RNA sequence: AAUCCCCCGUGCCCAUAGCGGCGUGGAACCACCCGUUCCCAUUCCGAACACGGAAGUGAAACGCGCCAGCGCCGAUGGUACUGGGCGGGCGACCGCCUGGGAGAGUAGGUCGGUGCGGGGGA
RNA sequence: GCGGUCGCCUCCUAAAAGGUAACGGAGGCGCCCAAAGGUCCCCUCAGGCGGGACGGAAAUCCGCCGGAGAGCGCAAGGGUAGAAGGGGGCCUGACUGCGAGGCCUGCAAGCCGAGCAGGGGCGAAAGCCGGGCCUAGUGAACCGGUGGUCCCGUGUGGAAGG
RNA sequence: GCGCUGACUGGGGCCUGUAGAGCACUGAUAGGGCUAGGGGGCCCACCAGCCUACCAAACCCUGUCAAACUCCGAAGGGUCC
RNA sequence: GGUGGGGUUCCCGAGCGGCCAAAGGGAGCAGACUGUAAAUCUGCCCGAAGGUUCGAAUCCUUCCCCCACCACCA
RNA sequence: CGCGGGGUGGAGCAGCCCGGUAGCUCGUCGGGCUCAUAACCCGAAGGUCGUCGGUUCAAAUCCGGCCCCCGCAACCA
RNA sequence: UUCGGAUUGGGGUCUGCAACCCGACCCCAUGAAGCCGGAAUCGCUAGUAAUCGCGGAUCAGCCAUGCCGCGGUGAAUACG
């Protein structure tokens, strides 16, 4: 027999938004595991460091270099 | 060991967890009140 | 420094083999000293009391004439 | 007390040879004296705390003042040693009240040593500081030896500015530190 | 028999023989050289297999190079088969070889003394190989 | 030693304020004399500058401070600025920045 | 006002801005620096943090330059691989078409650029 | 049959969204912390080399070099010093009443959540705070216990029992 | 019932870590040099102590390997306009 | 969850309202006897807080554990 | 292959649960008594815990592998 | 420890052809174990035991604390 056998649920992570979607207050943006997408403008980050639109508006990417990767929204959606 | 917390009177409140020896003592942390407004907050039973 | 439990660090006298070292600064004043070197007792400004050099030597003199 | 006998011999005596010598452009460049930091590793109390207490209380008294308390960075079992129980005492100490300790080091301590035939010239750390221990504390003028429980020594520290050894050296030399040769 | 002391896993998935490719393949440390024509897994057993062939050929002279190196975990199942309950049982270890790669490769030897051994040393394998020399091709570096 | 507790706590304390989006009133206090601008990040623009420099006062300079302070008041509030976040930067909220702080009030408020 | 150059802030690009070596700057700014009464401070130390200063030095720090030893960036050609279409081999695997096309490596490149506001020069 | 296994977390398998199987490869959980929690203020590693009494490969001390390989209570992963790490001070938001809008998803669950109100905490303020860097530390309903409260009380008031 | 929103296709953004490849990390790993530790062969037994045609840290030249390695990273795939 | 017993010097163990270094046993130490080993013999040495009285190891409240027992488990 | 138990001074056994200081009997060694030996008496020495990794501050002790050992199993076919 | 004098450094005296191995002695320095000894075991019944010194023999000198003698002071206890 085998001692191995095991697995956990999948966690159904990642980008549940990408750039230039039309989003709305509190819909969650991106979905992750450390701090990899770091909240940008109008950007909430939740206790599991979870993205979130805190307002109404579309959605933009930037790759900042060292600063790292960030969400905004945009606002005037 | 599970925990609960009474105040002074009219008893309803709310509930807690301590896993530990410590504190060994009567155990008393300031909350908020359902009816009047942050009291003193005992543990019992 | 921080104000209590400190000590006060006063200027003092110090005294020795020799005379007097005015310059101390130190808590407990006026304090007494074995040997201080530096007005040349101890191996500074060497006087290399009691000394021999004598381990080969002796043996080479005595027995020289005898 | 901002006299202090062998401060003064800096400026009137030391920091003179030493341009002549070395020959320096700028005032600043020349070598400074900062920070003698004193330590006492104290391990030898571990779960006795009275017994590290005394001996910062002797140290206050060599310095004029109290000194730290250094604690276990890891724990290391083979000698006792949990972490962050208390290792020992750390004093830093400059501006003036080094020098009134150096002082004393210099006229009264060291010559109180047995044997003491100099200070080991290797000591210097090759970037031009220069470290020392001590075996016994009652080589202090304020240790009246009926006070001392136990003897511990300690480990002395001093920063120079000195960007090289040979220049260090000279310093202190100047300073009447008593090299071995 | 070689064989790699502490592994990282023991047991790996077998994975494919596909693109012959990736280094080995120019003739860096020696005058001639063993290339691989087809792909296999090249067993230890198999390599010193190889290398005794030649060092018999140059009565314990010349330098041998070998230059591939069994870190694959080979498993099987008992005799007594069937299939499950789980995986089982490393054998062996094997080299992955895929075609154009440099494996043994002789140096300070006569040529046709080492395109003796080196012909002897290629019976013990499994696939096909070629005899190579070293070239302006195989560059300098 | 990369990236010393200067620039540490400086970016610690600065990264904080940039969140909250508002207006950042930032203040360069050096051996001699005290600056302070009101930036807007995201246009990249100083608005509102004051100094002892610009100035040109001098005489115990915790007080002039105050006064560079209730000078960036002054100058700022003209162009309808008010509710701006206290930068501090590297600097303790203490004395000379306090001052200029608490002399920066009628407008610019909230400290 | 503008254009320029130098400094001080403060952003942006996020190493082509970096390490190292050399050189250079104190009028002004900035630093170190002068003190520790005062505010406020260091599990000890005005080191730091803080205040009051202004004699000195640009030694340290920083700013500006220069050098390609390092670091970093890096083609073009050519391959690998491959979306779609076809073949071949007992097999492991291979090949052709059409479109896409790396990685390493070679040539090289670089000792930053730039925005807003100050102070100073013209 | 015997043996093993049965829910939960991490990684790979998994074919660069998600998801994905086997008695495929490997590991972990059924706890824990009144500080290991909130906040404000500071602080920055491991390691290497040189120096230094008892001190040794490593107790503590000093110098330089070290961009993160250390730490983050525990497995792994992701994350992370421009802190999530270490220290200190005041503190109990490990609040109550809610909850736009979404992640996920057969159902039922699981999850994140701005914002308003009450009364607070820390902070000069901006602000943060509805436990803990995060992802395991769990159990529908039914039946019953205990505390409270307004609700019902079999003609009526009580009481029994809900 | 709605009624142009569909599959597929064009353009544009964003997302990803596989094929390939790489060795910067985690490990594995061939040849050489230089070197701690050491087997030792031994010079002493006091610190000493020369040599390695054995192990083998680090380090440098050369050369590779990996589902649970990645400094890199296609084609494609997903999603919104 | 309930009931009943407890808790004493190193172990056990009796423990009483007029103090009980607190019976006793064995353990340990030092003596006596000794073929060995002993047996015999002599000396040495109040769970917790609070509370009632003049006095608490004794009576009560409380708290902590032990032993015992009965009962229940959605 | 399967499952359960084990491996520790010269022998035979504890200790492993529950991490931190390895114990018991015999044996061995030095002495005593005897004319002498044995019995007996007074002293002493001796093990790194099968082995290799791992966990931790610390491993005989907890985890994994390999190696020997003892027991049980292998049925319908 | 002013107990005790083992070890060891240095300095010398004497016998002797000669004191390295291996002499005795003097002086200065050094001061160790040892705080009354496990199981066991020895002597002694009186001027004995204990204790204290002195002499001879051999012998150049001496490793003699041995041996053979001398006197000095001088116990305890034998139920059986
Ligand atoms: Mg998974
Ligand atoms: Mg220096
Ligand atoms: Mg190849
Ligand atoms: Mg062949
Ligand atoms: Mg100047
Ligand atoms: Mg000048
Ligand atoms: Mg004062
Ligand atoms: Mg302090
Ligand atoms: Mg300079
Ligand atoms: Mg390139
Ligand atoms: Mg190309
Ligand atoms: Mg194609
Ligand atoms: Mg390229
Ligand atoms: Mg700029
Ligand atoms: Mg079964
Ligand atoms: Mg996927
Ligand atoms: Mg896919
Ligand atoms: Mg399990
Ligand atoms: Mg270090
Ligand atoms: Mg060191
Ligand atoms: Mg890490
Ligand atoms: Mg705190
Ligand atoms: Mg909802
Ligand atoms: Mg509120
Ligand atoms: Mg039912
Ligand atoms: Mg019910
Ligand atoms: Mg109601
Ligand atoms: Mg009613
Ligand atoms: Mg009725
Ligand atoms: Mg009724
Ligand atoms: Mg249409
Ligand atoms: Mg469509
Ligand atoms: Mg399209
Ligand atoms: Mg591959
Ligand atoms: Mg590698
Ligand atoms: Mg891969
Ligand atoms: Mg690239
Ligand atoms: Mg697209
Ligand atoms: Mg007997
Ligand atoms: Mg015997
Ligand atoms: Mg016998
Ligand atoms: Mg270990
Ligand atoms: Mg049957
Ligand atoms: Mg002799
Ligand atoms: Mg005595
Ligand atoms: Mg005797
Ligand atoms: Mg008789
Ligand atoms: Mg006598
Ligand atoms: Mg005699």
């Amino acid at each position: 027999s085998t001692r191995n056998g095991r697995d956990s649920q999948a966690k159904r992570l990642g980008v549940k938004r990408y750039e230039g979607q039309v989003v709305r207050a509190g819909n969650i943006l991106v979905r992750q595991r450390g701090t990899r997408f770091k909240p940008g403008k109008n950007v909430g980050m939740g206790r599991d460091f979870t993205l979130f639109a805190l307002v109404d508006g579309v959605v933009e990417f930037q790759d900042r270099g060292r600063l790292g990767r960030y969400v905004h929204v945009r606002p005037l959606a | 060991l599970l925990l609960e917390c009474t105040e002074c009177k009219r008893r309803n409140y709310a509930t807690e967890k301590n896993k530990r020896n410590t504190p060994n003592k009567l155990e008393l942390r300031k909350y908020c009140p359902w009816c009047r407004k942050h009291t003193v907050h005992r543990e019992v039973k | 420094m921080k104000e209590g439990i400190h000590p006060k660090l006063v200027p003092a006298r110090i005294i020795c083999g020799c005379g007097n070292v005015i310059e101390t600064y130190s808590t407990k004043p006026e304090i007494y000293v074995e040997v201080c070197s530096k007005c040349h007792p101890f191996y500074t400004g060497q006087q290399r009391f009691v000394d021999t050099e004598g381990r080969v030597e002796r043996f080479q003199r005595r027995y020289g004439d005898s | 007390p901002l006299d202090v006998a062998l401060k003064r011999k800096y400026y009137e005596e030391v920091r003179p040879e030493l341009i002549r010598r070395f020959g320096y452009q700028n005032v600043w460049e020349v070598p400074r004296l900062e920070k003698v930091v004193i330590n006492q590793g104290l391990g030898e109390a571990k779960e006795d705390a009275r017994i590290l207490e005394k001996a910062a209380q002797e140290l206050a008294l060599i310095t004029g003042q109290k000194p730290a308390v250094t604690r276990a960075k890891k724990s290391i079992s083979n000698f006792k040693l949990r972490k962050g129980m208390p290792i020992g005492l750390r004093v830093t100490l400059r501006r003036d009240r080094m020098w009134i300790f150096l002082e004393k080091l210099l006229n009264v301590a060291l010559p109180r040593i047995r044997d003491f035939r100099g200070l080991n010239p290797n000591s210097f750390d090759g970037r031009g500081n220069y470290n020392l221990g001590l075996r016994e504390q009652l080589i202090f003028p304020e240790i009246t030896y009926d006070m001392v429980d136990a003897l511990r020594g300690m480990d002395i520290a001093v920063v120079t500015t000195a960007e090289t050894d040979e220049e260090a050296r000279a310093l202190l030399e100047l300073l009447g530190f008593p090299f071995r040769k | 028999m070689l064989m790699p002391r502490r592994m990282k896993y023991r047991k790996q998935q077998r994975g494919r023989l596909k693109g012959a490719t990736k280094g080995g393949d120019y003739v860096a440390f020696g005058d001639y050289g063993l290339v691989a024509l087809e792909p296999a897994w090249i067993t230890a057993q198999q390599i010193e297999a190889a290398r005794v062939a030649m060092v018999r050929h140059f009565r314990r002279g010349g330098k041998i190079f070998i230059r591939i190196f069994p870190d694959k975990p080979y498993t099987k199942k008992p005799l007594e088969v069937r299939m499950g309950k789980g995986k089982g049982n490393v054998e062996g270890y094997v080299a992955v070889v895929k075609p154009g790669r440099v494996m043994f490769e002789v140096a300070g030897v006569t040529e046709e003394q080492a395109m003796e051994a080196l012909r002897i040393a290629g019976h013990k394998l499994p696939i096909k190989t070629k005899i190579v020399r070293r070239d302006a091709y195989d560059e300098a570096q | 030693a990369r990236l010393t507790a200067y620039e540490r706590r400086k970016f610690r304390v600065r990264n904080r304020i940039k969140r909250t989006g508002r207006l950042r009133l930032s203040v360069f206090r050096s051996l001699k004399h005290i600056y302070a601008q009101i930036i807007d990040d995201e246009k990249g623009v100083t608005l509102v500058s004051a100094s002892s420099l610009a100035l040109k006062l001098k005489g115990n300079k915790t007080e002039v401070a105050r006064q560079v302070g209730r000078a960036l008041a002054e100058k700022a509030l003209a162009l309808g600025i008010k509710q701006v976040a206290f930068d501090r930067g590297p600097y303790k909220y203490h004395g000379r920045v306090k001052a200029l702080a608490e002399g920066a009030r009628e407008g610019g408020l909230e400290f």
